DNA sequence: CTGGAGAATCCCGGTGCCGAGGCCGCTCAATTGGTCGTAGACAGCTCTAGCACCGCTTAAACGCACGTACGCGCTGTCCCCCGCGTTTTAACCGCCAAGGGGATTACTCCCTAGTCTCCAGGCACGTGTCAGATATATACATCCTG
DNA sequence: AGGATGTATATATCTGACACGTGCCTGGAGACTAGGGAGTAATCCCCTTGGCGGTTAAAACGCGGGGGACAGCGCGTACGTGCGTTTAAGCGGTGCTAGAGCTGTCTACGACCAATTGAGCGGCCTCGGCACCGGGATTCTCCAG
């Protein structure tokens, strides 16, 4: 009998490293680390867009939240290029949708 | 086939009931009043028996469910500080209580906290509840008090608590 | 420095008879004397002008100002050196050096009011969980204590575990026990020893706001009585405010809840007569009024009430129609007393006590005379009863 | 509309010694009060940056008090009396 | 037809649906749109491949072929935004930077 | 000949009258016009509520005067009765701020 | 017309205050600033609880779980003396029923 | 006739609407029945006992009616409410008295 | 199981030395050693109440690395390696 | 004569030593111990997870040296070079901590 | 200011083993497809409140002068902390063993969600009557010379 | 000690912000049904605790000394205090209209359900990173000169 599934962002981590580092491995404890900070971004995210429907009075968390929410939590520029990446996925999205 | 009971333990605060149910122990809730049935056990030769013990809490005198905490008794235990008398000035109103929700049910006067001891000759005489000191704090007569109930409850003069 | 007087304060020298339950003392006979069915005589070195009965311990007040007291002293509430075995059962003066004109007995405690208006309590305070102390949080006085007030106190009235004194200015000062609302100032949530604060909010005087009643001033009080976990605080306008327990309406109160603040009582409530007595038990009130009628209200088991068999619980005052006209009301832990304007006294209730001045244990539901070699020839002043003892105080006839 | 400039100097001299003052503080650098008004200058950057997206999002065009609660409270800097 | 991703057909490489379904059973909001999990699934894929390619460099620098917790710190912290961001996360095994106050240096 | 108070006497007589009061230490029109200075940078011809001037001056005072005290604190560690800039700096990256 | 309800803790905390002190009154900023105490109050526990279910897997917030955000929450006797009214008013309420 | 949920805790605060604020707020999929009252009750204990010092401090200012001073004096002044409010700024509070004790003078 | 006694002192001196060596301290005055034994003790018990709290509710007798990971996040001080 | 370093240069050889590695610095026995000794107060017969004991030694020592780094500013700001009790006393009293 | 002596660190070139990366099978979670209801979009209207402007009053801010008390640098003293050798201690490692308890599965039932009614609790208006803000005179506390 | 200044205390005296009462309406209570969440019980095995012996790295102790903390003193100027002058805030008032708030109608978008299959997890296996020993080459510190 296998242990019942537990998932992880860990196959996602690594398919995106070996975008960005074609040649370079991780650890198990650095995958650790990344997979929670993978998850603790999501809440982050997901928490803001949470209070921004709430705020709103509104059902839904669309995509409208989520970009709130990016810009309340990312500083910076990182902000922006997280908006500009988020914006560039559901257009294509919506392309091929 | 076990044999169970319903222990109804009233007595004014601060007089070692507490300490009294738990010294018992081993290690529930009546929901109709809301205070924890404690199951006491004590095995003895005719068989086991269990007294489910709820505290009323002194909610007889403060309490609004006038004869719902003794109404599903089946014994009772009347306990005191005989080191603080002034907590026996209830024990005819919760005997006459008792006598009237209940009917004919034993009922037993534990004098707790006893440690000169002269006070305690006096209650020793009163004919109406059986007194014992129990002491607490020294083990001294903690199954005397539930071997009388039981006694008198299964019927058998000769219960032992083995 | 002023004097204080009030209506409660007897002057009349009497002597002092018991019956009931001795076992712990309260009568005054001794160790021989255990149980008294009809009243006794209770030998007081001078003539007594007040004998209040506590809980399981007896004060009597005497004419010179001399504080008597005899019972049960595990707490305290002699306030006096019993160390020598036997001495609690037989009446001994406590050492206060004040002159004395009023005295009340609660339950583990005893408060004297001095001439000058200071309280000396001592004693213990119970609540529902042992002891609290008397006036530091779980100390007890075992000698009089002064209570510390600005104002001078012009009467006390004890329950069973608060203290109720009322000033010359008629404001109400009370510490004790407060979990079931008898102090009328600590709410719900911190009746338990005062919560996170301490008993210093239960044992520290304190008056009982009861809100701008008064509009811009607070209702200023005239008469302050205690049943056994209740207090009945009559205003100057004749309104009675009832703070503490009403499981059984003794509060006269529409509901069952605990009255944790002070309640203007509706069923008092009227014009064409006016309430000057108050005494209750645990469950029971018993009050009079000006036109000498004895009243009953609260739980109505075992003849608490007065009320002829068969009376159920009364959330009203009660006539009590078997009464002649009556002088002063008083109430044990279940049973209730008047005394007539001629000097009898009447008794109901529970009898188990043997408190009922009648030989036997039966309980009376319609009230009835007492009687005895000890009451022939001579009047009533007062009656007071505890949990299971009567003190009367009476005297000899012309 | 016009544009605004060069308010910060509006935070004068003595009004930064009355909050020192309230803070426990009896001398004061000169100093101090060039180094308060940039303190001052990115607490009010961070707040209302975050107050108009609040706002924004809400597609508003006026800032909100309630706007303003919640960028203080999305900073651990709880602000009651103002609807919280 | 085969099934189609919706990480395809957004074009990242996290997981969309599995995002889309944590946000539905997240007690979030009553309902999630269409486009919220591509959105959430595109900035996550953006921030990890910041932080990953900082810590490659890292690794690189340390002359190792394999990122580690001390890469991982490395790149955090010697970067201003991400240092912002994970200013209140400890993470395990990661040291400190290399820094010692001026005044304590000699002569 | 004239009097005159020694100095800290009035910065200690300031110091117990503004721990007394509430009332805001700003003036109200400045901040205002702050506040709408640094808004113009995030978007354009904001309207703000009054209200929302007012919570921001609460939380911009309640702000500085717990930088302010954080700040005595450092000088007085220095052994100094005098706040100085390196003061602020101290507190503020002790905070976790900048 | 009447305007839109708002609905408010103003006269449960009037109310409160004037059990424990029967002659005080309270002002309207000071109503508004216990209004937003009690919301705070109420969001810290229900977001604490709202965890507590996450993490043990749970579709309800119970008894069991306000307790525990409490005893999290509360600094050491306001939580013992919290815990200890939350559990008087639920067996107060379920003996009623 | 109906009868109040919080009048069978005896409660002042609103159990109901406590209740469907829980159902509302995305905090669970399901809210029990013990839940809004416990927490009626947590809030209403947490009311008392930051009125019951406020109400002190109006006393002791000789004040018949509580203003936010009076909070803020009430919460700063007790160690577990100003714990349980560390990074709460109460509107019109100011703060507490308090100068070093270097600062006064050498007397 | 043995009631545990006086393991305070096991966070000996090198120990708190290395630690601050970490921190960039270059010299320490001998006072600090308790000082600092206080405060990691003070540290401890917050968290570890929290972790127990979280265990209890669990109706656990083992205290998790997840329940010592949501001890530390509710205090601000989340950590990543661990779960979660 | 034997080779001594002049006071100071082994600290800083020390300094660099202990943060250019990430082992932790604590033994770990008396941290276990230390940890099951604190638990005890609050439910007897608690068991730890191996993982659950090393989370908390590496919570426990991050936050030990990023104390002891505001310490070293304190002491820094004071002109000194040793850190002292006051220094771990102002840097937690301006964290919010005391 | 220089040129050795040491001691420490940084580069090696050599081994080994263990964790990372890949592969394979399975299963359950995601993808399709369709249906249904309502949430959000959009339009239209109301009228609240925010913006803007001006005039008058005056408390607050700005600018200055004089003096001092605090910041800060230099000098001494001594004692306390750093560096180094020696000894003791116990941490760490490896291994073994025994149970407690965490994790999972099955079954049952009771608790909660969702609906429909009904009505009364709580909100929005509107009103009155005090608590607090205000102005004034006064007593008292404090501070500064002396 | 006495003078000068600031603050606290005792009347007044209005003002409008609490505190209450009324009417209304919509949301909470009550009754009812349906289903699945979880409470209990039972099972398995894993991983936590306890013990035990050996090695040796680390901790503890004592020494000697130098350099850093702290005290004291001097002095220079920067800050506080207080005055006179300027200016901008605040208040009161008015007016316009921009936009927040609300309502009504519509549709398209997400929830839900059922069927299908491949994406991702668990488990297994392999070998290339990296850790670990010796062995020199610089780096750096220290001090006699």
């Amino acid at each position: 009998k296998k242990r019942k599934r537990k998932e992880s962002y860990a196959i996602y981590i690594y398919k995106v490293l070996k975008q960005v580092h074609p040649d370079t491995g991780i650890s198990s404890k650095a995958m650790s680390i990344m997979n929670s900070f993978v998850n603790d971004i999501f809440e982050r995210i997901a928490a803001e867009a949470s209070r921004l429907a709430h705020y709103n009075k509104r059902s839904t968390i669309t995509s409208r939240e989520i970009q709130t929410a990016v810009r309340l939590l990312l500083p910076g520029e990182l902000a922006k290029h997280a908006v500009s990446e988020g914006t560039k996925a559901v257009t294509k999205y919506t392309s091929s949708k | 086939p076990q044999v169970q009971f319903k222990l109804v333990l009233v007595g004014d605060g601060g007089t070692g009931k507490t300490t009294f149910v738990k010294r018992h122990l081993t290690g529930k809730y009546v929901a109709t009043l809301g205070v924890e049935v404690h199951p006491l056990v004590f095995h003895t030769n005719r068989g086991p028996i269990k007294f489910n013990v709820w505290d009323t809490a002194g909610q007889e005198k403060f309490g609004g469910l006038r004869d719902g905490y003794y109404i599903q008794a089946q014994c009772a235990i009347i306990m005191f500080d005989v080191t603080s008398r002034v907590t026996y000035k209830n024990v005819p109103n919760w005997h006459r209580d008792l006598v009237r929700v209940c009917e004919n049910i034993p009922i037993v006067l534990c004098g707790n906290k006893v440690d000169v001891k002269a006070k305690s000759i006096v209650f020793h005489r009163k004919k109406n509840l059986q007194y014992y000191d129990i002491s607490a704090k020294s083990n001294y007569n903690f199954e005397k008090p539930f071997l009388w109930l039981a006694r008198k409850l299964i019927g058998d003069p000769n219960l032992e608590f083995v | 420095k002023v004097k204080v007087s009030h209506r409660s304060h007897s002057t009349e020298p009497g002597l002092v008879l018991t019956l009931g339950q001795g076992d712990v003392g309260q009568l005054g006979l001794g160790e021989n004397v255990m149980e008294r069915k009809k009243p006794a005589l209770v030998s007081i070195p001078e003539d007594v002008v007040q004998a209040e009965a506590g809980g399981m311990h007896t004060v009597c007040l005497s004419k010179s100002g001399q504080v008597y007291s005899f019972g049960c002293n595990d707490e305290g509430a002699l306030g006096r050196d019993t160390s020598v075995e036997g001495s609690e059962m037989v009446p001994g003066k406590v050492e206060l050096q004040e002159k004395v004109v009023q005295v009340s007995a609660g339950d583990s405690h005893t408060a004297a009011l001095t001439d000058d208006g200071r309280v000396f309590l001592w004693g213990s305070f119970r609540d529902n969980n042992g002891v609290i102390g008397l006036l530091e949080p779980m100390k007890k006085s075992m000698v009089p204590v002064q209570v510390q007030l600005d104002v001078p106190v012009v009467k006390v009235a004890s329950g069973n575990d608060h203290l109720v004194m009322l000033t010359a200015d008629g404001d109400l000062y009370t510490l004790g026990c407060g979990e079931q609302g008898q102090l009328g100032r600590v709410p719900e949530l911190f009746a338990n020893r005062g919560g996170r604060q301490g008993l210093e909010r239960l044992l520290v005087p304190k008056c009982v706001m009861l809100k701008s009643r008064g509009s811009r001033g607070h209702v200023r009080f005239q008469d302050a009585f205690c049943g056994a976990y209740f207090t009945f605080a009559i205003s100057h306008e004749g309104h009675v405010y009832g703070f503490g327990l009403s499981n059984y309406h003794q509060l006269g109160t529409p509901g069952t809840e605990s009255c944790f603040i002070p309640q203007n009582l509706t069923s008092f409530k009227n014009s064409t007569k006016s309430w000057v007595g108050f005494s209750g038990g645990q469950h029971h009130t018993v009050c009079m009024d000006s036109e000498g009628k004895a009243y009953s209200l609260g739980r109505a088991e075992y003849g608490r009430l007065g009320l002829g068999e068969g009376a159920e619980e009364k959330s009203i005052p009660t006539l009590i129609s078997r009464l002649p006209a009556v002088s002063s009301v008083a109430c044990g832990a279940s049973v209730g007393y008047a005394v007539t304007k001629d000097g009898r006294v009447f008794a109901w209730g529970m009898g188990t006590n043997y408190q009922l001045g009648t030989g036997q244990d039966e309980d009376a539901w319609s009230p009835v005379e007492m009687m005895g070699k000890q009451l022939e020839n001579r009047v009533v002043l007062s009656v007071s009863s505890g949990g299971q003892h009567t003190v009367l105080l009476v005297k000899d006839k012309e | 509309r016009k544009v605004l400039r060069d308010n910060i100097q509006g935070i004068t001299k003595p009004a930064i010694r009355r909050l020192a003052r309230r803070g426990g503080v009896k001398r004061i650098s000169g100093l101090i009060y060039e180094e308060t008004r940039g303190v001052l200058k990115v607490f009010l950057e961070n707040v209302i940056r975050d107050a108009v997206t609040y706002t924004e999002h809400a597609k508003r065009k006026t800032v909100t008090a309630m706007d303003v609660v919640y960028a203080l409270k999305r900073q651990g800097r709880t602000l009651y009396g103002f609807g919280g | 037809g085969k099934a189609k991703s919706r990480s395809n057909r957004a074009g990242l490489q996290f997981p969309v649906g599995r995002i889309h379904r944590l946000l539905r059973k997240g007690n979030y909001a009553e309902r999630v749109g269409a486009g919220a999990p591509v959105y959430l699934a595109a900035v996550m894929e953006y921030l990890a491949a910041e932080v990953l390619e900082l810590a490659g460099n890292a690794a690189r620098d340390n002359k190792k072929t394999r990122i580690i917790p001390r890469h991982l710190q490395l790149a955090i912290r010697n970067d201003e935004e991400l240092n912002k961001l994970l200013s209140g996360v400890t993470i395990a095994q990661g040291g400190v930077l290399p820094n010692i106050q001026a005044v304590l240096l000699p002569k | 000949k004239p009097h005159r108070y020694r100095p800290g006497t009035v910065a200690l007589r300031e110091i117990r009258r503004y721990q007394k009061s509430t009332e805001l230490l700003i003036r109200k029109l400045p901040f205002q016009r702050l506040v709408r200075e640094i808004a113009q940078d995030f978007k354009t011809d904001l309207r703000f509520q009054s209200s929302a001037v007012m919570a921001l001056q609460e939380a911009s005072e309640a702000y500085l005067v717990g930088l302010f005290e954080d700040t005595n604190l450092s000088a007085i560690h220095a052994k100094r009765v005098t706040i100085m800039p390196k003061d602020i700096q101290l507190a503020r990256r002790i905070r976790g701020e900048r």
